[PDB]
């Protein structure tokens, strides 16, 4: 059983250090929400409450096995507080639920996981409907530098496909952006990918 | 001139555009502060930007002159 690849691939790891086979080459993480609700449009503090998946991808050469000699098992599932995640958090916050990740023979690892988040809205009105409202998602990591960990989107647009259509919300656009933030504190810049939505309603 | 700008990762050096001949530096606050001491944003600029209530702007007119406190000049 798959109990004896898990026998495991964890004397020899724990989530401490980066999984790369030395330390200043570069992680990289694909990562993209997928939005299902628009649980609040609280207009009078802007401020947006939403329920999300968070799909983060990316690899670990310390848990990698051949599985044609493990009877070929491709893929196991187990708990994220046990293998190495970048601590990949919401930076854009202003106030979720463990879960666990699919991973690979080669090493790779698939974690959906899902948010909610209550982040910062703006409005500016025209680009007129009557109104829109600007509310901007941005993730990066908590511990780590693009020199560290780098950070990309799936796609240039955060997924709408299993979104929601709220009754007085409008999803009319969820483009993706890359940007970097230096901070004077150090040491390269910080990867931050930034989901922007924007909403207008119905009169 | 040349500025440093941090639109680029890494950190690295721009010759601006024509007209914008000030080399600038921006550092706001996140509430990272404390974590990773405040925000950068080093550029170019035409006129030393006004700006704020709260920053630690500099401009400058030599070429080399806006560095990150990355090192020195
Ligand atoms: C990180 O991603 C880039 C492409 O975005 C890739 O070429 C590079 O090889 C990745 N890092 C490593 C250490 O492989
Ligand atoms: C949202 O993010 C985009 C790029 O990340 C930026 O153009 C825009 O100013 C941001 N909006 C706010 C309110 O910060």
């Amino acid at each position: 059983y798959a109990q004896k690849l898990f026998n495991d691939l964890f004397e020899d790891y724990s989530n401490a250090l980066r999984p790369v086979e030395d330390t200043d080459k570069v992680l990289n993480v694909t990562l993209q929400i997928t939005l299902s609700q628009i649980k609040d449009m609280d207009e009078r503090n802007q401020i947006l409450t939403a329920y999300l998946w968070i799909r983060q991808i990316w690899h670990d050469a310390y848990l990698t096995w051949d599985r044609d000699q493990y009877d070929g098992l491709d893929s196991i599932r187990i708990p994220s507080d046990l293998v190495w995640r970048p601590d990949i958090v919401l930076y854009n916050k202003a106030d979720p639920v463990n879960t666990n990740v699919v991973l690979r023979y080669d090493g790779l690892i698939t974690w959906d996981a899902p948010a909610i988040t209550k982040s910062s809205c703006v409005v500016d009105v025209t680009y007129f409907p009557f109104d829109n409202q600007q509310c901007n998602l941005t993730f990066g990591s908590w511990t780590y530098n693009g020199n560290q960990v780098d950070i990309f989107n799936a796609l240039d647009s955060g997924d709408l496909s299993d979104f929601i259509e709220d009754v007085e919300w409008e999803v009319h656009g969820m483009p993706a952006v890359k940007n970097v933030i230096s901070y004077g504190c150090c040491s390269e810049p910080y990867p931050d990918v930034t989901f922007t939505l924007l909403l207008k309603r119905r009169s | 001139i040349v500025c440093h700008t941090t639109a680029t990762s890494p950190i690295s050096a721009v010759t601006c555009p024509p007209g914008e001949n000030l080399c600038y530096r921006k550092m706001w606050c996140d509430v990272f502060c404390s974590s990773r001491g405040k925000v950068v944003e080093l550029g170019c600029a035409a006129t030393c930007p006004s700006k704020k209530p709260y920053e630690e702007v500099t401009c400058c007119s030599t070429d080399k002159c806006n560095p990150h406190p990355k090192q020195r000049p």
